[PDB]
C-alpha cells in the first residue's frame, strides 16, 4: 500500500541514524550488525543480556578464530 | 592568568553594584576560554598538542 | 523476525565462523538469550541520553554534546523502534573512547 | 593535611571537593578527576552553574 | 571434644564472619560518617573477601 512503503523509508532512516550514534562511540556494531540488533528489540529483549553476549563472541572470535 | 586577574581585579575593585562584578567576571573568563586552546577553529591546535603529548609518552616507553 | 533464526545471524555477523561450523559458540548464545529475553530493568531512555551528555562532555567533544538531541529527537518522530531505551542501552554498553580528534556526518 | 594550606578560611577548605564526571570502560584517571568548587547562597548569584562548566573546560586544559 | 568443643567453635566463627559481611553490606549503603567503616575493619580483613557475590543478566 502506501504505510507499507512508509514504514521501510522510516526503517531506512531510523538505522542511519543509529549508525551515527554507533560509530561516534566506537562501538563494533556496522550496518548489518545493528539491523540484527534492532530485529530482536522488536521482540523485546534484554540489552543487559545482549551486550554480554557481544562481548564474549568477539573475544571468542580473536581467541579461536 | 595574570593579566586577566588584573584586569578582574581592578573592575571587581571599582565596581559599585553587583552587576560590575558580574559583568567583568564573564569577561574574565571569556578572555581565558580564548587565550587558552578551548575554541573550534583551534581545534587542529588542540589535536596536534594531543599528538605532542603522546610522543612525550612514546619517549618513556 | 523470529528469535531462533535471527540469533543465528548474531553468531554469524561476530563470528567469522558460519552455522554449520561451530556449535557451542550459539549454545552460549542460547544460554545467556533463552531465559535472560525478558528486560530485567524497565525504560527510562532519559538516563542513558544524559551519560551520552556526560561522556562527550568527558571528551571535551561538546559541541557533538549538542549534536546528540538531533540524533535522540529523530528517534522519538518516527516511532517505529518497540524501545528506544534498549538501543541507546546497548549502545552506551558497548562503548570505548574515541578521544583525541573528532569527526561527525551529522545525518 | 600535607601541604599548609590548611590555614585559611574554613569555608573554601569546605567548598572544594572531587567532583567524578562518569566512569567508563576504558579511559585513563586524570580526565575523570575534576575539583567540584560550588558555591551557594547570595555568592551563587556571581558564580552559577554555568561559570563552573566553562571553568570546567578550563581547568580540563 | 569435638562434637562438645570444636565444630561449634567452627560453626560459630562460620556466621559471626557472614554477620560481619551482612553488616557491611548494609553500611556500604551509609556512605565523617564513612569512619565507622574505617574503624571497623582498621587492619584491613574482612572486607576483601570478595566484592560481590557474581551473577549474570
Amino acid at each position: 500500500a502506501a504505510a507499507a512503503a512508509a514504514n521501510l523509508n522510516a526503517v531506512r532512516e531510523t538505522m542511519d541514524v543509529l549508525l551515527e550514534i554507533s560509530r561516534i562511540l566506537n562501538t563494533g556494531l556496522d550496518m548489518e550488525t545493528l539491523s540484527i540488533c534492532v530485529r530482536l528489540c522488536e521482540q523485546g529483549i534484554n540489552p543487559e543480556a545482549l551486550s554480554s553476549v557481544i562481548k564474549e563472541l568477539r573475544k571468542a572470535t580473536e581467541a579461536l578464530k | 592568568l595574570e593579566c586577566s586577574w588584573d584586569e578582574l581585579w581592578n573592575k571587581v575593585q571599582q565596581a559599585q553594584d553587583l552587576d560590575h562584578i558580574i559583568a567583568a567576571h564573564e569577561v574574565f573568563l571569556d578572555t581565558i576560554i580564548s587565550r587558552c586552546l578551548l575554541d573550534s577553529d583551534s581545534r587542529a591546535l588542540l589535536n596536534q598538542l594531543r599528538a605532542v603529548f603522546d610522543q612525550i609518552i612514546e619517549l618513556q616507553n | 523476525k523470529s528469535p531462533n533464526v535471527l540469533l543465528q545471524n548474531l553468531c554469524c555477523r561476530i563470528l567469522g565462523r558460519s552455522e554449520a561450523d561451530v556449535a557451542q559458540q550459539f549454545q552460549y548464545a542460547v544460554r545467556v538469550i533463552g531465559s535472560n529475553f525478558a528486560p530485567t530493568v524497565e525504560r527510562d531512555e532519559f538516563l542513558v541520553a544524559e551519560k551520552i551528555k556526560k561522556e562527550l562532555i568527558r571528551q571535551r567533544r561538546e559541541a557533538d554534546a549538542a549534536l546528540f538531541s538531533e540524533l535522540h529527537r529523530k528517534l522519538h518522530s518516527q516511532g517505529v523502534l518497540k524501545n528506544k531505551w534498549s538501543i541507546l542501552y546497548l549502545l552506551l554498553s558497548l562503548s570505548e573512547d574515541p578521544r583525541r580528534q573528532p569527526s561527525k556526518v551529522s545525518s | 593535611r600535607a601541604t599548609n594550606a590548611q590555614f585559611d578560611s574554613p569555608e573554601i577548605l569546605r567548598r572544594l571537593d572531587v567532583r567524578l564526571l562518569e566512569v567508563s570502560p576504558g579511559d585513563t584517571g586524570w580526565d575523570v578527576f575534576s575539583l567540584d568548587y560550588h558555591v551557594d547562597g547570595p555568592i551563587a548569584t556571581v558564580f552559577t552553574r554555568e561559570c563552573m562548566s566553562h571553568y570546567l573546560r578550563v581547568f580540563n586544559f | 571434644l569435638v562434637s562438645g568443643f570444636e565444630a561449634t567453635i567452627n560453626k560459630f566463627d562460620k556466621n559471626f564472619s557472614a554477620h560481619l559481611l551482612d553488616l557491611l553490606a548494609r553500611l556500604s549503603i551509609y556512605s565523617g560518617m564513612a569512619s565507622v567503616i574505617s574503624r571497623l575493619d582498621f587492619n584491613g580483613f574482612y572486607t576483601e573477601r570478595l566484592e560481590r557475590l557474581s551473577a549474570e543478566r
